């Protein structure tokens, strides 16, 4: 996978966090 | 106010705000102090250079690590490190900026101990946090299950995560790394006569490492051909302009990652303790780590690195499981930008060790709240 | 409103609704807990899984089964594992939509009581029923009269029934089924080293159970077979790619339900254990329960398992007896669609425990309604 | 001619004549080979070293157990111990001399086959037997009915026994034992910053293991105290002089045989595997069992194990059992001591493997007599 | 044929037959090459002279070492000093007589290479060895066990010993020795005016340095001794008459080995580098190579050198270790006389490189035999 | 009061007080004592003549110079020239004015002692202070890091220097300068038939060096081309008005700087002392010691010189190194410029030492504050 940013990546873990909420 | 990150790893350091994509300083983890005598007056003649000012006066100054094997054994020196990171490089007051440091696993509790103590007293930062770097390295791949595999200048480690849920006891450190590799180039490189022994041409070697060096895809076959034909030589111009060719010690140096041995070293490879960590986990969950391989830290960058380590194990693990790496680019800064990522986190503003509970708590705090 | 049908029997739950051919969610009746240090954030939040969801995180829970045989031993689990019987798989609200549960018969009135108490007030449902595992048995296939022969996860039991009329002093509960065959296998398989000691293991030997295991027509030739010949060896493949081959274990395993003292267990067979609980019915009947022996549970599934009990019960039974196995097609399922029978059963309707006869007599008044 | 008694165990080969009071040799189970380059001639430089032989050389070998969790993996050192303990130790020929092997229970069949091939093949002996470890127990004791705890160097299990009548389906084996309390010790020892990493500072840990060690009676309690005041630290002389110093260390090394889930390991304790054992026993007997508690092995030397143990099981067992536990001085070498006892029996001169007994029925046979 | 031992290191050769008690050659490795005019015709002025040739026409030559730090740096005149090694001195032509040559180790293969090569077309040799010098330390002191410190003319090098089996790793080479020390000497007599330039004044200082010197015991004491006392002032003799006095520099020179920063070395001493080598080796050997200390090589011989190592490695060393220094008498000759034990040892037989083997595998095989 | 700068260096003394852009006393170091009778009466005749008073008077006198390679041997006379110095020329009493003597490095300690006695006792100065006059030739340049080349008319030596902190080891000192070259020359114009042996002659021969002398190119060639045409002759008027002819001495003179075998000196020339400096330094610094060479003293001012240094550095030195020699104008001048400049920067009045620290330490404080 290319590089992506910060800004990106901590959004797939709040998404991910919602799905284990 | 914006968090505040400093992934003093060994050798490099890196420090940044939070939220940043990259570390806006890197530098090296150097503290030097002049050899000779102070004949010029005249000039502050300061008594003590740190990074980049340490690499531009290298050649008359005793560079020392005050880190190694990722254990901090110079605490006067470190907390000159620090002190050049927050006011010199980044240029900010520690007392306004929460500060994730992050450490290796497996690691003394007295250093953890020691550096929430000048955290807490020398920089009065209102808090801190100590995260293993392993971990930060899956936020920085947007991964949440894997092995990861981190190599850095003094320490390796292996750390398995599934869903989160990091397996303490599969958990292995190796204290092999780039210093180890350094040294052992420049071992090998004496067998043609580049004698090199301050620790200035130390700071060259690790130059000719990160510039010539690879990984052998298939070591017996790489050195007899080596040995048959001056293709895989490489010619580099040192700082004074004399030029040294290298040939099968440019594989023969990485290597010794794959073959302790030829370093003394006994312990199994880092193919080897990579395998034995999966099978440290519980049987389900293999499957997942054979197809989440992560590799950090700034000795994974050899080219054909990953190709080595995917034919080892796939040749260590069973015939039908799937062993793919994650051996992405800038992988050598994803231990920073996964404290990047964390300490932006809006769950992880729970997680801060406050200045309040080390007034209450004392070093011992850092064991109870930090994995 | 439907009515909705819960056959909460050990290891599976099946529940859906009445009326319906298949029960439209069978899971594991599993809770399981998180094992290990949970270092990553976006987990932690939950922390306990139920059904499917353990087994997609087997390897790092502890599971665990709250009904053990055949009686709930954790209630707090359990009301977990209806809770996501009711909300999350049938995605229905139990206060509109009265629920048969079913249980083993000879079972304490605790669990009874217990199970009246949590539906009642827990779920509010309008009404409720407890029917016998074995008499819904008879529905399935449309008999009236037979031995029924119920064989789940946790225990097996003999009910026979002629025109009605259940024979209580007949009824024999014998507390050997799929787990016991479970731990015994993993017993056996210790013998040639596949050391499974996890719950994950327990639970992959339950699928190397499920895949592999047969019950041998004729013990004796069948072991002398597998110890001269390779033929009856069947390989298969742990989640992690590891090949195990099963010789004599395939039908050693299985076999412990015509010999529990494989098992230390002292009783009779099920063979032998269906021919006393015939001989304690009434000499005109049974020949009609030996031309209807019913069938019926999970670990009455083996191949070859109707075989060798018409076998046994032939040489048990006189000579002219006709014996006759009714041992159809998803017997697995039979005790729920026997309650997809009854619960729509016009008749039925008159005997459901409502919420005004609970709020009258307390949970005394399931003994006296059901059977 | 008189018996040979041979604990082939782990980590410590036990050997001697039956009729002995002791173990006339006792030696490491370590094959070591030499690590480094073999630059100087004039001395035989010998490609392999054994027991004392390995630990007097401890530092330039790569010392290696052939037994693990009580399974032997590695035939060709093994038979290299064999020949060690036959010929330079007992300094005697076996094929005079019938040899008594014990194993563990719950053991692949393989080893046991593996075993008699080499002993009548190899070593052309008389004849053999191959005792379960924990009934060879009972003998040293005089017991005739007990529950018997044995804890090895590399494997754990108990097994009740009732005037003979050894109760096959209550054996439990754990896995668990010195070797894992060793590596744990090495684990916690680096917290402080003792690495520990070969094998030859694996066997200075063992060391340090049995000097130390000690089981606390109140671990929580114990714990508190250590992290209150340095009462409870204890200073140890590495081989080179170094001094060490340890602390709570001491006693969470042991602990783990009642915790298990320190090393990640998720089966209960010792404690809880001892009563679920009992548990499986008969309820008639379960009193004899908890007033005949037998410990042995080296793993339970360890001081306060037995008031542990009988705290542990007083909080299990019902409050009226007498809970007794025989763990006596020499239980070390109660395995052995069982061994020359049983040996040395006239009834059990009619139990011996003959060598026309293996010439009729190979390997097969020791599956047939001994249990 | 009685084998032939040519000790080429720095400064003296020394050569002689295997098997005597001392060499019977041993001259300077120079060649002197006539520095003025020719005036002088009738004699035959010849281009070159060599060794003792050298030494009694030292005033007109300009003298020049062909091997320097260990490393033969001019073949053409190397070539010289092994012809006049054979033919004048030893008297004996080399190809009837196997010649075991020595090197330091961590020395360039192009040495060992070129070796080879002239001793097997130019000498046509029957046969070859090159052992590492330290190596051969060991035969003459009878150890076969210890740390070996050889420190010569050109080089200085530490090499552990263990029953054999040196420790490739631990090896240190310092390359600083008996020439740094003439040239540091020196640098200092030219603080009160001897003005020595000449390499025949600097052959003259060399005597100096052997004749005066010696080890301080603690030296800011004995520097303020001769600060305040002319007790420690000896009075020389050079070889015109001129007398010189000469004070704290006596033992300021050979304090250089012990504090290198006097001639700008950054390298740790002597003693440092002796430690640090004991500590690169495995814990357990440590206390074995701390009681077997063996000093070799003619810079070792100055007084007082093995009280002051002593002292230097009892403060390094933890307290209880038995520091013990094995500096003999003769340990000037210690490697050639090591090389004549070898070369006439019955198992070393085995190990020449025939010629045979030279013209199958070329310069090469001596990588591949010799260690 | 501003401090006094006295480069009491050989042949000229040059001084003045600090501040100034020029030394405004330059004289000859000589004292002159009358060679003949006293004939004529009525006239002081006196005893001695010093500088130009010697120079006025040259040819009655014997003249003599008091320090010789750069060391004072004859202080009665060298206190005569400071006498000189102080009372006539800067008519200056020294006891306002601390006095910065300078003298040249690797320089007998009894030297700086005598100065130190002799400043203290009889000029009775405030304080004083001995700078090393190639740290001095830095100030002149402006630079903090370079090779300094200074050449006298009695030493010429080399020290390297960067940021400060020169480098004690890599220091040379080379004892050929102008008096050799003058004796050299006088030799040569012995050729054909320019018979100079008094020292007026002498003093006319360094007049003809000076005027005539510059440094050829390419010496073969230049050689050749006066060998084969007259070109390259000049010709001089001699004091009485006899002219001379001079050819190939012209450059044949100088040449010895580059071969000072020429005058039977056996050391490398001050091209190959130059690069063998560099060479002692470490190997970070040498391209800005290659960038940064500084030429100074009078020797230095040859026409060419600095064209032949470059060519022969850059025929030794790597081919990429980007040779660069600073050869200023007045590059005579500029170690006393240096003293001029560091005599009066306010960072050095912490330096001086003062008369109270004579008293107390006596001579030897000289050793322990200056360099
Ligand atoms: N491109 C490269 N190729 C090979 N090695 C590299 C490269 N870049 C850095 N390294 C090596 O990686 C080490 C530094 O890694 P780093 O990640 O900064 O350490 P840490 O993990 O302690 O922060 C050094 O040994 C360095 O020589
Ligand atoms: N096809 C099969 N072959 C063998 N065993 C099976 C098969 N299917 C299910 N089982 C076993 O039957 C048991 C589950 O039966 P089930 O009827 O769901 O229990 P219950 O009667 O309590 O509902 C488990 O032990 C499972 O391993
Ligand atoms: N006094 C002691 N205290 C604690 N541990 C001990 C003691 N003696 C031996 N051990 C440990 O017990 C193990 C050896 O037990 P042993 O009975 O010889 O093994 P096995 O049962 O396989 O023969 C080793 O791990 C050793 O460290
Ligand atoms: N008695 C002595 N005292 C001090 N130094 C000595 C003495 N004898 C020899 N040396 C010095 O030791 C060096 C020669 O040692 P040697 O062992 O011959 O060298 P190598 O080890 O290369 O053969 C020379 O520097 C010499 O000056
Ligand atoms: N222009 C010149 N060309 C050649 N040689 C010169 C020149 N000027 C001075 N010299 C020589 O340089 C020497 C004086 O140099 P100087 O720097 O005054 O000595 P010091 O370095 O001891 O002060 C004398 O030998 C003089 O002949
Ligand atoms: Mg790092
Ligand atoms: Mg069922
Ligand atoms: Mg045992
Ligand atoms: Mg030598
Ligand atoms: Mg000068």
């Amino acid at each position: 996978a290319p590089r992506r940013s910060v800004g990106e990546l901590r959004l797939l873990f709040e998404a991910r966090a919602a799905s284990a909420a | 106010t914006t968090a505040l990150v400093c992934d003093n790893g060994s050798g490099l350091v890196k420090a940044g705000f939070a939220g940043d994509d990259a570390p806006r300083a890197v530098f090296p983890s150097i503290v030097g102090r002049p050899r000779h005598q102070g004949v010029m007056v005249g000039m502050g003649q300061k008594d003590s250079y740190v990074g980049d000012e340490a690499q531009s006066k290298r050649g008359i100054l005793t560079l020392k690590y005050p880190i190694e094997h990722g254990i901090i054994t110079n605490w006067d020196d470190m907390e000159k490190i620090w002190h050049h990171t927050f006011y010199n490089e980044l240029r900010v007051a520690p007392e306004e900026h929460p500060t994730l440091l992050t450490e290796a696993p497996l690691n003394p509790k007295a250093n953890r101990e020691k550096m929430t103590q000048i955290m807490f007293e020398t920089f009065n930062v209102p808090a801190m946090y100590v995260a293993i770097q392993a971990v930060l390295s899956l936020y920085a791949s947007g991964r949440t299950t894997g092995i990861v595999l981190d190599s850095g200048d003094g320490v390796t480690h292996n750390v398995p995560i599934y869903e989160g849920y990091a397996l303490p006891h599969a958990i292995m450190r190796l204290d092999l790394a780039g210093r180890d590799l350094t040294d052992y180039l420049m071992k090998i490189l004496t067998e043609r006569g580049y004698s090199f022994v301050t620790t200035a041409e130390r700071e060259i070697v690790r130059d000719i490492k990160e510039k010539l060096c690879y990984v052998a895809l298939d070591f017996e076959n790489e050195m007899a051909t080596a040995a048959s034909s001056s293709s895989l030589e490489k010619s580099y111009e040192l700082p004074d302009g004399q030029v040294i060719t290298i040939g099968n010690e440019r594989f023969r140096c990485p290597e010794t990652l794959f073959q302790p041995s030829f370093i003394g070293m006994e312990s199994a490879g880092i193919h080897e303790t990579t395998y034995n960590s999966i099978m440290k986990c519980d049987i389900d969950i293999r499957k997942d780590l054979y197809a989440n391989n992560v590799m950090s830290g700034g000795t994974t960058m050899y080219p054909g690195i990953a190709d080595r380590m995917q034919k080892e194990i796939t040749a260590l693990a069973p015939s039908t499981m799937k062993i793919k790496i994650i051996a992405p680019p800038e992988r050598k800064y994803s231990v920073w930008i996964g404290g990047s990522i964390l300490a932006s986190l809006s769950t992880f503003q729970q997680m801060w060790i406050t200045k309040q509970e080390y007034d209450e708590a004392g070093p011992s705090i850092v064991h109870r709240k930090c994995f």
